[PDB]
């Protein structure tokens, strides 16, 4: 098979001239040794198909037309180059970016002209078969004759090419009659999984049923995708199994089930580099930025500057403080929105969701267990930890759940005694909720209480209760009209990048500039508002501090300030008045 | 871990176990534990026979075997049958793991998700809630 050698010597040349990949292999060889010096990376080198055409078209057309004869000599060549690297103290994997395609196909259009040829499928992935080990290298120890003894197991998906099947069990006294004990943990196991892929629901032609084909995901690729995710798989299209023709009478016509091996799995729908962080740093000094930011949330939504301000102040959230040998005070801020429909309350929340960096959305009922583990024989709020939970139609939700939400929100933990596993597990999530007024449109005129409909402590738990009115005016109307019109005919993405660095860097602590302000304010609130309106408690005070610290994060300031205190004052005022 | 320090620096230098154990960790149960047979105190004290149930069985086995063999001459019961004890390794978390051997620790209280096919045949700590807890039966 000197031609397989030719493929290797040919793919050799491609690397190191040009050398643009070799630096990445070196990077892989170095990073792991750096982990060796410490006190994880899959070994595979993504090959852009882009570059392959510049050198040889003959070898380019081959990878697409007949990948079985080509990918493995190229692979053996990649290992061969990884061993000439540095130094001592594995098969790897190819990837194939592309430069698609031909071979571009959705799963609906495929079979057989596209079989035994590289393929990039795309569609929804369900139901994602459960992750499981797969044996490859057999390793044994002989005694007292010693040495070291190994067998090599060839499965159906071994390499690419078909080979005389090795399986199964263990060699167990290979000649001469010496005993062989299985050596576990020297022997190699590559993980293995399969996931079926349905064509995109929106490009479905008719009431004709969906056609899905299965993709086996080797090695690292495993557990890279939850089911229901947009996926563009790549891989060689393989037909495995006899069609029944192997066994002699299997009489049925049905046969040759097909699947795709490998390979990449690019998902479809943070890194701050050098320049971005500089942009932030420059932008932090400007005094008015908060208002611009607060406007950046709402391309499609009028006014509500105060509410947008709020959502930012939730995205940041008052650090977290865990006292020595004592309970921790709640860091994050929770928000509610109440008003007549068309208030965008349900529209706002999706935009909360997108840029939120997590978390799970929940709408009314909803449930079961909401955040709970349910103690499965034989949830959200937990899985949403360090994130933004959305709740829609927050009123509709059964009181049974609310009882638990009390425990989630302030206390900050979830407790499960159910049968069972008995544990206190932590859900520290931030929370938004939008909830319709009691009955009809009556919210606006109706009393400060009896309007909310969901007493009582809940009303308190939420740091901010914002009320919005749909009441109509002609002027405001016109001003609605134009923007609505233009809509149908500084960057927003920069907003989350702006946010993460702000979140882990750096926590502003607290300063004696401010305290007297929030104390004055607080005492004012209790004393005067308890005549004006309700509810007010120490909780409000806590919230004051969280808001202060959050606006400090917006300012990037290593310290809390008086101005910030005044801001918190302002928004909590518009909350109240 | 403590022993290697005395056997290294502080020589004379020797091959490592703590990495080599958890690297395999099955093989040592049949190897590290059989050594106990060679150094164990023979009498040891006041052992008798019965006393214990089923020890008398094997005692009479080796008595009749010794007698009948010593009569015949006028290849032995396996070392795993005679034990009556179990060898259990424990993880090094550890307060003294800070020696430091660094990467030596698993003993990494890992996620069930973190579990890989590359951890087979290597001691691993895991954590989670007990499920279904099947009732004991003799092996």
């Amino acid at each position: 098979d000197a031609v397989f050698g030719d493929r290797v010597r040919r793919f050799q040349e491609f690397l190191d001239t040009f050398t643009s990949y070799r630096d990445s292999v070196r990077s892989i060889q170095v990073y792991n040794s750096n982990n060796a010096a410490n006190y994880i990376l899959p070994h595979r080198i993504i090959i852009s198909l882009d570059d392959l055409r510049e050198f040889d078209r003959s070898f380019w057309s081959g990878i697409l037309v007949e990948p079985a004869y080509f990918i493995p000599p190229a692979e053996k060549a990649l290992t061969d180059l990884a061993d000439s690297m540095d130094d001592v103290p594995h098969p790897w994997k190819l990837s194939f970016k592309g430069s698609f395609g031909a071979h571009a196909l959705s799963p609906r259009t495929l079979t057989a002209q596209h079989l035994n040829k590289l393929v990039s499928v795309e569609g929804i992935v369900t139901k994602t078969s459960l992750v499981r080990p797969k044996l490859i290298r057999s390793v044994h120890y002989a005694a007292k004759t010693g040495r070291f003894h190994y067998r090599d197991y060839t499965d159906a998906t071994t390499t690419l090419t078909t080979r005389i099947p090795t399986p199964a069990i263990y060699p167990t006294e290979d000649t001469e009659g010496n005993k062989l004990t299985t050596e576990y943990g020297y022997s190699t196991f590559i993980d293995h999984q399969r996931i079926t892929v349905q064509e995109m629901p929106e490009m479905a032609p008719a009431g004709q049923l969906p056609r899905s084909i299965d993709v086996i995901l080797d090695d690292d690729l495993v557990d890279k995708t939850k089911p229901g995710d947009r996926v563009n798989v790549v891989g060689v299209f393989k037909s495995l199994g006899a069609g029944g023709m192997n066994q002699s009478n299997s009489n049925t016509l049905i046969g040759f089930k097909t699947l795709i091996l490998g390979n990449t799995v690019y998902p479809l729908h943070q890194m701050l580099t050098d320049f971005d962080i500089r942009n932030i740093n420059k932008l932090s000094k400007k005094k008015d930025i908060f208002d611009i930011l607060s406007q950046s949330l709402a391309p499609s939504i009028y006014g509500h500057d105060h509410i947008k301000k709020a959502i930012l102040l939730m995205l940041m959230g008052g650090v977290e403080k865990n006292l020595e040998n004592g309970s921790h005070l709640r860091g994050d801020i929770n928000i509610l929105m109440v008003g007549d429909p068309s208030t965008a309350k349900s529209q706002l929340l999706r935009f909360v969701l997108n840029t939120a960096s997590l978390a799970i959305a929940t709408t009314g009922r909803g449930s079961s267990g909401v955040g709970l583990t349910a103690a499965v024989t034989t949830g959200a709020m937990v899985l949403a930890d360090r994130g933004v939970v959305c709740i829609d139609e927050f009123d509709k939700m059964t009181d049974v759940d609310r009882v638990a939400i009390h425990e989630v929100m302030e206390q900050q933990t979830v407790t499960i005694a159910k049968a069972g596993i008995h544990t206190t597990l932590n859900a520290r999530c931030s929370v938004i909720a939008a909830a319709n007024p009691v009955f009809g449109q009556y919210d606006v005129n109706r009393d400060p209480h009896q309007n909310i409909a969901l007493p009582d402590s809940l009303l308190s738990r939420f740091d901010l209760l914002f009320v919005v009115t749909d009441d109509i005016n002609e002027i405001r109307d016109r001003s609605i009209s134009e923007h609505v019109l233009r809509t149908h005919r500084v960057t927003i993405p920069f907003l989350r990048k702006y946010v993460q660095y702000a979140k882990e860097r750096v926590i502003p602590q607290l300063t004696q500039e401010a305290i007297n302000v929030i104390v004055k304010n607080y005492t004012d609130l209790r004393n005067d508002d308890n005549t004006k309106k309700s509810p007010i408690t120490a909780r409000t005070l806590e919230t004051l501090i969280r808001l202060a610290t959050a606006h400090a994060k917006v300012r990037l300031s290593k310290t809390v300030n008086k101005v910030d205190a005044k801001v918190a004052a302002n928004l909590l005022r518009f909350a109240l008045l | 871990l403590q022993y290697q320090n005395e056997k290294f620096l502080q020589g004379t230098q020797a091959d490592d176990l703590v990495s080599a154990i958890q690297q395999n960790a099955n093989h040592f149960t049949e190897l590290f534990c059989r050594a106990i047979d060679n150094n164990m105190p023979l009498p040891t004290k006041e052992i008798d026979y019965k006393d214990d149930v089923l020890d008398v069985i094997l005692n009479q086995r080796r008595l009749r075997n010794e007698r009948m063999l010593s009569d015949r001459t006028n290849e032995l019961f396996p070392p795993n049958l005679t034990r009556r004890y179990f060898l259990y390794f424990k993880p090094l978390s550890q307060n003294c793991a800070r020696r430091y051997r660094k990467k030596a620790i698993s003993s990494k209280p890992l996620s069930v998700r973190q579990i890989k096919g590359d951890f087979l045949g290597q001691l691993i700590t895991v954590r989670g809630i007990i499920t279904r807890v099947s009732d004991v039966k003799p092996a």
